[PDB]
């Protein structure tokens, strides 16, 4: 293998549908996704 | 003589593109880079 | 992965800086000379002098020699021609040599080999 | 006389050697060259 | 189209585009370079081409 | 090893390498 396909989750979409509530419910949460957000592009330029 | 000139040359070359260079080390700063923003959000998930 | 960069680098150190590494494109691009070690924080750095072919003038050539019914073939390097005159020379560099027997082992009828061209060997021992 | 232009990538500068039955190239003159690697 | 260029230079040109400027060669004289690399001399391949 | 025509290959003109000594250097051919 020489890598495998990039995924780019996006936390807001997929753990709060469309939902303002659950929106401020995350954000309140702190920054916990900003984090999953650049771990995946950086496996992207790492498969690039 | 040719070939020491040469090399004489590459050694003085090397040294001008490394000042020249932006960011020719992108590594070393890169892992540092990282090791820093992963504290710095430790840190700042506490105030949450 | 800083223990998978840290032993990339320390077999690097181990062939590159202490002996020449004949591994191609791994102690720098081309054919490798040495390499000197820099230190740096958190980190190393090499200098990889590389060795890198320059100009080249495409001459001819041919497999083998056959002087009397004999194939020859070069002890190293190609039989290479400039248009009149059949030379042996090394890998990449162009030193040509007159064609004695010390430069080339026989072996072989002169009717197998794909290739072949005529021309005449020269030997010290007969004119001796 | 300045923009942002898109295009397709170029993997490099096309070339061709041309094989041929009795042709060899051998390099007359050489050069020294020193890289650099960081880890 | 990149492994394709891989392909062409170590068929026409040995292993000598993989340092600098690709210089042609004979594909059965390339062999008889491979062959000379692991202790067998050129006229065995150019005996049993 | 005795320095003989065997052990070494002649190519130059003794004025261009550094570090050049002089020495003898021998045969089999001409003594036979
Ligand atoms: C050498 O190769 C070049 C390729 O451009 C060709 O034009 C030329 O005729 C060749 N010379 C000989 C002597 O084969
Ligand atoms: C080929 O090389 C020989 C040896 O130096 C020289 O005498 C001759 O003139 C050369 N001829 C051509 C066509 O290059
Ligand atoms: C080479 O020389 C031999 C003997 O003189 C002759 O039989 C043969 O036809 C020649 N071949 C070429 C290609 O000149
Ligand atoms: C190489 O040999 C083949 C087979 O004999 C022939 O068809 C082709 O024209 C030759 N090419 C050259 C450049 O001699
Ligand atoms: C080889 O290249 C060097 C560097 O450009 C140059 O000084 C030298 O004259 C060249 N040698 C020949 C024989 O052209
Ligand atoms: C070596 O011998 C040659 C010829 O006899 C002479 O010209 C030269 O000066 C000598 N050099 C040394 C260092 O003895």
């Amino acid at each position: 293998p020489v890598s495998m396909t990039k995924t780019s989750v996006d936390c807001t979409m997929y753990i709060c549908g469309d939902s303002t509530e659950c929106s401020n419910l995350l954000l309140q949460y702190g920054s916990f996704c900003t984090q999953l957000k650049r771990a995946l592009t950086g496996i992207a330029v790492e498969q690039d | 003589k040719l070939i020491a000139n040469q090399f004489n040359s590459a050694i003085g070359k090397i040294q001008d593109s490394l000042f020249s260079t932006p960011s020719a080390l992108g590594k070393l700063q890169d892992v540092v880079n990282h090791n820093a923003q992963a504290l710095n959000t430790l840190v700042k998930q506490l105030s949450s | 992965e800083i223990r998978a960069s840290a032993n990339l680098a320390a077999t690097k150190m181990s062939e590159c800086v202490l002996g020449q590494s004949k591994r191609v494109d791994f102690c720098g691009k081309g054919y490798h000379l040495m390499s000197f070690p820099q230190s740096a924080p958190h980190g190393v750095v090499f200098l990889h002098v590389t060795y890198v072919p320059a100009q080249e003038k495409n001459f001819t050539t041919a497999p083998a020699i056959c002087h009397d019914g004999k194939a020859h073939f070069p002890r190293e390097g190609v039989f290479v021609s400039n248009g009149t005159h059949w030379f042996v020379t090394q890998r990449n560099f162009y030193e040509p040599q007159i064609i004695t027997t010390d430069n080339t082992f026989v072996s072989g009828n002169c009717d197998v080999v794909i290739g072949i061209v005529n021309n005449t060997v020269y030997d010290p021992l007969q004119l001796e | 006389s300045q923009s942002i232009i898109a295009y397709t990538m170029s993997l490099g500068a096309e070339n061709s050697v041309a094989y041929s039955n009795n042709s060899i190239a051998i390099p007359t003159n050489f050069t020294i060259s020193v890289t650099t690697e960081i880890l | 189209q990149y492994t394709s260029a891989l392909l062409a230079g170590t068929i026409t040109s040995g292993w000598t585009f993989g340092a600098g400027p690709a210089l042609q060669i004979p594909f059965p004289m390339q062999m008889a370079y491979r062959f000379n690399g692991i202790g067998v001399t050129q006229n065995v391949l150019y005996e049993n081409q």
